[PDB]
């Protein structure tokens, strides 16, 4: 019954058979199970996660074929490393993230095999370009409420940056206990191989490309600014003589003294320069 | 430092949009947008997109998920197809018509405003006519004054089609009559031709029989925007029917439509004279 | 995937594909395939998650009666 | 009336054709450009405020 | 987080210091009595001003913590 | 063994290469381009044969110090480069 | 600005109708998908705010 | 057969942290497992990875040891979760490649035919190379050569897997390795591109110097039918920058009129309202 602002050190791996896995099975709310340990209270951590289908039934514990799981577990144990069920995770594309009724139901008998077995939210389509949703927490019995409410320890760590969702707060998870905080195993020998290798733009920093769209890239850029010169001329004759602030508050029209700014210019002159400096760079280079 | 979390903040994505039509800006970071569905739904502007092409009543962008105002479509006519500029083409050019005149003094008349004269309109202190309605049968085509007029005096041509008009598309027929009249907006040489009215187009003396609301709601948004046009350009509007009697007031009455003109069958001399023109 | 219509190339990136049932969406188009094999007011079948253009299919009408 | 493009050289007694590269548009629009951002622009506010 | 810190930090200041070092003092204060019983604000800022008002308060104008 | 150093294969120096007249010139360089030898241009105002040659063999790995050296001198051209414009660009770089 | 894109990735706020507003904090509104949805009232604006 | 290979950035990683857990007690420096994936388009991609612990001995590198049963095992659970991934390969660890792959490609080509290595290396990053792909070929060494076993590498590009984005955003969120910054990540590109154009340049050098002096046997037959073509490429020739003189100098400077001078302008403008400002501010404070 003590639930400290625990934190779940995931593996970028277990990233990656997530996503991987959600990207599959998108309509289907394919389900698995976290594979962690813990090495103490509440310093979770997760090195490995399983990919497994949803059965026709839908999301039920059998679903999860025992036997299928042992002899997966017994796979591990030969070839790579053994790892502890304490988690388990699913795609969420209906709504965020809280546990639907079956999901609450599936993951107390989770709670009633492991110690923990945390309830983690992971949405595959709300995740798009910068922000993944990975929202862990824990099931609790009646006796927790009648106490001292809110679960959450003595500390004030779980308090940064702990924003439940609408949905999260009308349900009883991320609500019962509290929610857990998340880290990643940006460890060295993994986090520099990865930076190094996997971002890989290393003699490409060498093309030319002096016209090769550039010619009616430079005809577009000039209209462009044409139309830049047509709005700073609109400008300098509003001009008013009130406060030119006064004016352009209620007179926005985005031009390029206020909106088109100047790094648009930059970015023209910095595509020019570069092609500019790259030809000559090989040109010198030609001998 | 700064200039590179500026530059790298500076990603807004914006690939995957889908289409909900911007109802107004209401203030800066607050709007109201209707998506395609309906849903009507408040919304918060972003600070990148505003009045340069934030128009009132225009058919504009949202994100996939997120239904927030992302960009503006420029196009109104292709939104729902319903015709396109028909300008800047010789289909049948003017006196080159069988028909003769029938009137086409009225229709004349009808083309003084594209065919400048606004300023003519003023000092005078002439009222011109806005509406011309032409209840006629297909005799004269009844579109040969259209198809001409455009191109006697430059000015864009729409179909719109009545009867197309008239489907599951009836909560976006008021968004399209928004677009196309902007369209017409757009291009003060500009005349809007609308075909069909009679038999679909809002019957009065058959009951409402399920989508005949749904018409007739089109029909108001019609009326909404003849009247919010209240001569603010040279554009012109005409509808083409066959039996104006089931027509709505609405439209019928004067200050909205005009000019009624009658297009007779081909009245053996002219008859003859469309033959001999047509040979 | 789901069907839809080209209701508006719009560009050559972006375009506008117009469910059946209602909603339209700025999407993008297959890599295979080209603007000229998905051209305007053609059937196109769109991601069903991601939402974008996966490929073009022919459509039939049929009167179905006294045939 | 611009229908060809080439030179008479009467002195050769011949006429120099030659291709001219229409592709070199970004010039004129160009100073186009130079134009309309700058004389409608220095001239009027800088003589507007001639005193700062 | 840093509200809270931003009120602990200015109860640091303000130990052992009255109205005359300037006239916020008694503001401060105010402000410090009415976030404390201000029980609506959230769980990190209501500890970071009870713990602010605390040392603010630190043996009644008895003790002191300096750096000096 | 001459990266386009010498690209202009004039008459007089096809005559040394080859001891062969003008007027089978014509036929000798017709069946280098169909095999391969040199697909360059062919002039004859100066009797200019433009160099590239896509059939490479045997280069006599006796005598590999020629391109040895040929491929040090662009290391060495490359690598002053670079310094040259790291010189000019301390002022962003360092 | 990204957080409105994703808090209209909730479709942002909804448009509402308002008709009836009840004394314990209750507005009936109406929305044009649906239509009636009871709710309660925000904090900025009081019931007699509606 | 494959035309190319393309190895996503999803399995490097994984390969990675399987040579880590499972060197723990196994020391033999030689990690070999099996890499599965999908192969379409004359394009093969891999989307997991599996490790099996694996012991060798120098002598004509023939012992070892695998678990085949849980192997297989694995690859049917992989299919059933996933039924389009498939063996594309198998991979080992230890770029000193040793005489063993030759069995270990006829025991495995069983699951994929056209057998290929996969070596990753796990500690060393050289420059940006993650891994190296190997096709096993040992049809004739060539046209007048005798026989050898003749592992050649298949073109590998790191590919671009979908989804991935988001996690590898918030995993680095330090370094940015984006295009932010315009003209400074721009100058930093031309940067590591001369240093690995340096580097590459300076190794193939190095090699016609060994070649030279022949401790090393010549692979001559490719050697010189892919190199000579690359020296005798007339980039050279500057009479087609003469030709061009205003090959984009006329995009120079219309960009000085239009940019530098715009920028001057715009900065003019800031100023002398500044100025403006300021003056007034000063004559009406009191
Ligand atoms: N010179 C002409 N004079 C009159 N009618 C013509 C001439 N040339 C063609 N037409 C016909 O006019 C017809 C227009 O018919 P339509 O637009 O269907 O009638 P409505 O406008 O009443 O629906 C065309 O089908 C065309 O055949």
């Amino acid at each position: 019954a003590v639930d400290t602002a625990e934190q779940v050190y995931i593996s970028s791996l277990a990233l990656l058979k997530m996503l991987k896995h959600g990207r599959a099975g998108v309509p289907m709310e394919v389900m698995g199970l976290m594979l962690g340990e813990f090495v103490d209270d509440y310093t979770v951590r997760v090195i490995d996660v399983f990919a497994m289908p949803q059965s026709g039934t839908g999301v039920s514990v059998e679903a999860v074929d025992p036997v299928f799981q042992a002899k997966m577990l017994d796979m591990l144990k030969q070839t790579g490393r053994p790892e502890m069920v304490v988690g388990w995770y699913h795609s969420h594309p209906g709504f965020g993230c809280w546990l639907s009724g079956v999901d609450i139901n599936t993951q107390q008998s989770f709670e009633a095999l492991s110690e923990r077995a945390v309830a983690v939210v992971v949405d595959p389509i709300q995740s798009v370009k910068g922000k993944v949703v990975i929202d862990a927490f824990r099931l609790i019995n009646a006796n927790m409420m009648v106490l001292g409410h809110e679960p959450r320890q003595t500390t004030s760590n779980l308090g940064h940056l702990n924003k439940p969702s609408i949905q999260a707060l009308i349900h009883g998870l991320n609500r019962h206990y509290y929610s857990i905080t998340i880290n990643y195993r940006k460890n060295e020998l993994e986090q520099k191989m990865l930076l190094n290798l996997h971002k890989k733009s290393w003699m490409e920093g060498l093309t030319l490309q002096d016209y090769s769209e550039h010619c009616k890239h430079n005809e577009s850029v000039v209209k462009e600014m044409l139309e830049l010169a047509k709005n700073y001329n609109k400008a300098v004759e509003e001009e008013d003589k009130m406060t030119p602030e006064q004016l352009a508050i209620k007179n926005v029209g985005k031009q390029d003294p206020k909106r088109h700014l100047e790094e648009h210019v930059d970015v023209l002159m910095t595509s020019n320069i570069v092609q500019c400096l790259a030809a000559m760079l090989d040109t010198v280079v030609f001998k | 430092e700064f200039l590179h979390a500026q530059e790298e903040v500076k990603r807004i994505q914006s690939i995957p949009l889908v289409i909900g039509q911007f109802l107004e800006a209401v203030d800066q970071n607050t709007a109201i947008v209707g998506s395609t569905t309906g849903s009507n739904y408040y919304v918060r502007i972003l600070s990148t997109i505003d009045r340069e092409l934030l128009k009132p009543n225009a058919s504009v962008a949202l994100h996939k998920h997120s239904n927030a105002l992302v960009d503006v479509l420029p196009p109104e006519a292709d939104s729902s197809i319903m015709m396109l500029t028909s300008d800047q083409k010789p289909d049948v050019m003017y006196a080159d018509i069988g028909g003769m005149d029938i009137q086409k003094q009225e229709v004349r008349e009808a083309v003084e405003l594209p065919l400048t004269h606004f300023e003519l309109y003023k000092q005078i202190g002439i009222d011109p006519p806005r509406g011309v309605l032409m209840y006629g049968p297909p005799g004269c085509g009844k579109t040969m004054l259209a198809k001409a007029v455009a191109h006697h005096t430059t000015a864009a041509f729409i179909r719109v089609v009545g009867s197309e008009f008239v489907q599951k598309y009836l909560g976006e027929g008021p968004r399209m009559v928004r677009d196309v009249f902007r369209l017409a907006k757009e291009n003060a040489p500009a005349i809007i031709f609308i075909d069909e009215i009679d038999a679909i187009a809002t019957k009065r003396f058959d009951a409402q029989t399920g989508a005949d609301r749904e018409v007739q709601r089109i029909l108001l948004e019609l009326l909404n925007q003849m009247d919010g046009f209240d001569q603010n350009v040279n554009v012109k509007v005409i509808m083409a029917t066959n039996r104006a009697d089931t027509l709505d007031p609405a439209l019928l009455r004067p200050g909205r439509l005009d000019r009624k003109i009658e297009f007779p069958l081909p009245d053996r001399r002219q008859k003859r004279l469309i033959f001999s023109t047509i040979t | 995937q789901i069907v839809g219509e080209v209701l508006k190339q719009l560009t050559e990136e972006k375009f506008i594909v117009k469910a059946t049932n209602g909603p339209r969406y700025v999407v993008g188009c297959r890599r295979q395939l080209d603007k000229s094999k998905l051209k305007p007011g053609t059937r196109v079948a769109l991601d069903m998650t991601t939402l974008t253009i996966m490929r073009y299919l022919p459509r039939e009408v049929d009167p179905l009666v006294y045939n | 009336d611009k229908k060809f493009h080439g030179i008479l050289d009467q002195g050769e007694g011949v006429l120099i054709i030659f291709d001219e590269p229409p592709v070199d548009k970004t010039y004129e629009a160009a100073l186009e450009t130079i134009q309309n951002m700058s004389k409608v622009v220095d001239s009027l506010y800088n003589k507007a405020k001639k005193l700062t | 987080y840093v509200r809270q810190g931003a009120l602990i930090a200015s109860a640091l200041i303000m130990i052992q210091q009255t109205e005359i070092t300037c006239p916020k003092v008694n503001q401060f204060r105010q402000l410090y009595s009415k976030v404390i019983n201000d029980k609506h604000d959230d769980v990190m800022a209501k500890f970071g001003a009870i713990l602010a008002q605390g040392i603010l308060d630190a043996g009644g104008h008895n003790v002191t913590i300096s750096l000096q | 063994t001459r990266p386009a150093n010498h690209r202009q294969l004039t008459f007089e120096e096809i005559a040394k290469s080859a001891k062969i007249t003008v007027n089978e010139v014509e036929l000798l360089v017709m069946k280098a381009l169909s095999v391969g030898l040199v697909k360059g241009s062919i002039d004859e105002v100066d009797k200019r044969v433009h160099m590239t040659w896509v059939q490479p063999r045997v280069l006599d790995l006796q005598q590999i110090k020629g391109m040895k050296d040929r491929l040090e001198f662009w290391c060495t051209d490359v690598k002053s480069m670079e310094m040259l414009v790291e010189h000019q660009a301390h002022d962003i770089l360092t | 600005l990204r957080e409105e894109l994703q808090l209209l990735q909730e479709q942002g706020s909804y448009v509402g109708e308002v008709v009836r507003a009840m004394d314990k904090k209750k507005v009936l509104v109406k929305v044009h998908p649906e239509g009636k949805f009871v709710v309660d009232v925000d904090k900025n604006i009081d019931i007699n705010d509606v | 057969a494959v035309q190319k290979v393309v190895v996503h950035p999803l399995v490097l990683l994984s390969v990675v942290d399987h040579f880590n857990r499972i060197g723990k007690v196994g020391n033999q420096k030689r990690v070999v497992g099996v890499l599965l994936g999908s192969w379409q388009k004359k394009v093969l991609d891999v989307s997991n990875s599996f490790a099996v612990p694996f012991d060798e001995d120098d002598k004509d590198d023939s012992v070892w040891f695998l678990d085949h049963d849980y192997l297989e095992n694995m690859y049917g659970m992989f299919k059933k979760v996933n039924a389009r991934e498939r063996i594309v390969g198998w991979y080992h660890t230890g770029p000193k490649l040793h005489k063993n792959d030759i069995a270990i490609n006829e025991l495995m080509k069983r699951y994929c035919p056209n057998s290929v290595l996969v070596i990753i290396d796990v500690k060393p990053k050289d420059l940006g190379l993650p891994t190296e792909a190997y096709i096993s070929v040992e049809e004739v060494h060539d046209d007048g050569t005798p026989t050898s076993k003749t592992f050649e590498h298949v073109t590998s590009e790191i590919g671009a897997e979908e989804a991935e984005e988001v996690g590898v955003e918030h995993l680095l969120r330090d370094i940015k390795d984006t295009t932010v910054g315009t003209l400074s990540q721009r100058i930093t590109n031309q940067v590591h591109g001369l240093k690995g154009l340096n580097s590459k340049l300076l190794d193939i050098r190095s090699y016609l110097e060994k070649v030279a002096t022949g401790k090393l046997p010549i692979n001559h037959q490719i050697i010189y039918q892919l190199q000579d073509v690359f020296n005798l490429l007339p980039d050279v020739s500057l009479q087609e920058f003469v030709k061009a003189f205003y090959l984009k100098t006329n995009d120079q400077m219309v960009v000085v009129y239009l940019a530098s001078l715009i920028r001057s302008v715009v900065a003019l403008h800031n100023l002398i309202n500044n100025k403006i400002a300021n003056r007034d501010a000063e004559k009406k404070e009191g």
